[PDB]
């Protein structure tokens, strides 16, 4: 998917 | 950092089953009852032509939007799994980067009708001809084939919850820092899944599950085409 | 870096900002007249802290998505390793949101644009975060006095993100180079627009950082009991 997209999914805030 | 980072007893295993199934119910995005109830609501020939006339750019945006949303629900499911949020951020990213899409592809069979080979898309059911503008005929066909083969298993909600928890909780993902914690979590989920299949007399599904590499290959074929768009 | 390369960096940062600003300045300014009525204010005040949290956390998730999009459009950001991209955005996205807020803030009546209209900090009573809200409104009040242009915000927020002092960076030297190029671009642009005076009027680096930390502390007590799935618009 890509590490940033995953991070953003995990931590929207 | 969690009780499932070591071997759990059978009582703890039954709690893990119930919990995984609850987490799935809360994050499934579309209710199975609603999806089955909408199998009658099929796109008209005019509506299909309407989708076919759109630019590949518009179809990409609509599809990438729906895929981002599906991934978010998978991320929410992972976060509600015991021990997942006690793993380091690195390992959480590794598991979700490697498995979220694969979970999305498994969850799709719920929104798939094997009788007319249609899928639920933007409020109604339609065949693969709906996606013509994408110019991804081979990939779309493979997605529909995989969904067709999973629908034959008559996967219950709880079987999907447990199976998709194991798609994510895989200690063989390259780049894990705390592999041993993932292994412990995985071992408990595997026994939870086998134990629940024994309780429900559903041991026959294990041999019917997609082979090693099938979900992975399809997800890689998918991410290649998405890169271009 | 030559005059041409610096100027291109300015134009690019300003374009990336214009494309990701979420709410147009024209729209925000023409809606300053559209103020929440006393009945509407009471309506927000009667809501549960749980209802206000979900509405606010939704708008905050959305604001952060636009900041992430801005970072991705900045030269060299994409070329940094995923680790460094996460470190910069984890540390600075929220701080950028706090800076962008001054655009939706009217210093005349001390109101902010929220859910279609302008309202004062009393709108957020149910959150029980009156000290934090007051500090957010004070920070926005102090930035609005500077009459920050869109291009000044674009360049200043690019520097909020591109900071080589963030703990955990693997390629510190690459971030340092990117930071100086943006610093050169910002100072050059301030000299072209006769705006050299704003540098000394900018909030001290520590001010945004502490406000962000105070905000994150409160946000955590809320998301601990009430998580939410909000729809994401973008990418290309
Ligand atoms: O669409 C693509 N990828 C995708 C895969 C799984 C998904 C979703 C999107 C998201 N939604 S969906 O868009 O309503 C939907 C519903 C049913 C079938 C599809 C089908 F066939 F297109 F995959 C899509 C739920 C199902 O999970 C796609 C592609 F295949 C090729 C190129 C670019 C793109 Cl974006
Ligand atoms: O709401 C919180 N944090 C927040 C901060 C910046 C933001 C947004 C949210 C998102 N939106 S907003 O909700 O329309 C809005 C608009 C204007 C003012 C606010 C104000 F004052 F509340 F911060 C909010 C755009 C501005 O960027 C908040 C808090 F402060 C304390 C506890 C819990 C929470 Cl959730």
């Amino acid at each position: 998917v890509e590490r940033l997209q995953i991070f953003q999914h995990l931590h929207p805030i | 950092e969690n009780l499932y980072f070591q071997g759990a007893s059978l009582t703890e295993i039954e709690h893990l089953v119930q919990s995984v199934c609850k987490s799935y119910r809360e994050t499934c995005q579309l209710r199975l009852e609603d999806l089955l109830r909408q199998r009658s609501n099929i796109f008209s020939r005019e509506e299909v032509t309407g989708y076919q006339r759109k630019s590949m750019w518009e179809m990409w945006e609509r599809c990438a939007h729906h895929l981002t949303e599906a991934i978010q629900y998978v991320v929410e499911f992972a976060k509600r799994l015991s021990g997942f949020m006690e793993l380091c951020q690195n390992d959480q990213i590794v598991l979700l980067k490697a498995g979220a899409m694969e979970v999305v592809l498994v969850r799709m069979c719920r929104a798939y009708n094997a009788d007319n080979r249609t899928v639920f898309f933007e409020g109604k059911y339609g065949g693969m001809e709906l996606f013509r503008a994408l110019g991804c005929s081979e990939l779309i066909s493979s997605i529909f084939d995989f969904s067709h083969s999973l629908s034959a298993l008559h996967f219950s909600e709880d079987e999907i919850a447990l199976y998709t928890a194991l798609v994510l909780i895989n200690a063989h993902r390259p780049g894990l820092q705390e592999k041993r914690k993932v292994e412990q979590l995985q071992y408990n989920l595997e026994l939870a899944f086998h134990h629940h299949l024994c309780k429900t007399h559903r041991q026959s599904i294990l041999a019917k599950l997609p082979p090693k590499g099938k979900l992975r290959s399809l997800c890689s074929q998918h991410v290649e085409r998405l890169q271009i768009f």
